[PDB]
């Protein structure tokens, strides 16, 4: 169709998607299990 | 009234002929430009 | 906000007072064609003041 | 619109085009200087951040139509701009 | 100074006002005003008038 307006919408992936990538976490696996909390004690 | 041929004027003249008078020139009012960054 | 709000309100009603004299027309045929020179602008406008 | 759809107008359609809207640069901008008028002084105390709001563009509406329809830009570029090569 | 005095900032910024903030926020204010002024307008010469 036309190039430039194509072009445009391209270039705010450009950045967004860029700009992501310094801003969502980097690290390893999503939390996979189930979340759970421990109570511990001690009686010496 | 008058008003409207005021603006009328103006907007002829005055405005439109001065403005064809500096589009005429460039440079003077391109240095003035930058002039007005500074 | 307010300024920047007439601000688009006096130009396409206004551009509509000149189609109504610089080929004097009031009916509604003009204001159509009025927003062919008119509209180009306002959504490209409204992309740039955002 | 008129360089593409009607004739060129090298500088006969740049100077055609505010023969036809010097009208709504100088009706709007005058309405908003207005709109800001009672910002800038007239109030006083009650709020003295409207002080800093209109001050701020006031000045600057004043130096956006006096110039932005004038000697400096919004004429003078599209020239050197658009036209003086490709 | 002495040893063992060591210092931490309280709380004072952390990320405020005109900038390290401004510029940026400008920045982008600018990356894409031309882009918006092409999307209705093609060229290379419109959007810097």
């Amino acid at each position: 169709d036309r190039p430039i307006f194509a072009w445009v919408i391209a270039i705010i992936i450009m950045l967004a998607g860029g700009l992501a990538i310094l801003k969502l976490p980097v690290a390893q696996y999503p939390t996979i299990a189930p979340p759970a909390v421990t109570i511990s004690a001690s009686y010496p | 009234f008058g008003w409207f041929n005021r603006m009328f004027e103006k907007s002829t003249h005055h405005y439109t002929d001065s403005v064809g008078g500096i589009l005429r020139s460039t440079g003077r009012y391109l240095v003035l430009y930058l002039i007005i960054v500074v | 906000a307010i300024g920047l709000l007439v601000d688009d309100a006096i130009v396409v009603v206004e551009n509509v007072e000149r189609v109504m004299a610089e080929e004097g027309l009031p009916p509604k045929e003009a204001t159509r064609k009025s927003m062919g020179q008119i509209q180009g602008a306002l959504v490209g406008i409204a992309m740039v003041l955002s | 619109d008129l360089m593409d759809k009607e004739g060129k107008g090298l500088i006969e359609a740049t100077l055609d085009a505010v023969r036809m809207r010097l009208r709504p640069i100088l009706m709007t901008s005058l309405a908003f200087i207005l709109g800001v008028m009672p910002l800038v002084i007239s109030t006083g105390a009650g709020s003295g951040a409207q002080n800093a709001v209109g001050t701020g563009v006031m000045g600057g509406m004043v130096t956006a139509t006096v110039l932005a329809i004038f000697f400096v830009p919004v004429f003078f570029v599209v020239v050197r701009r658009r036209f003086s090569r490709k | 100074l002495p040893t063992g005095v060591g210092y931490d900032w309280t709380g004072s910024y952390q990320e405020r006002l005109s900038g390290n903030q401004a510029p940026s926020l400008y920045a982008i204010s600018l990356i894409v005003v031309f882009l918006c002024l092409a999307a209705l307008y093609e060229s290379w010469s419109i959007p810097f008038s």
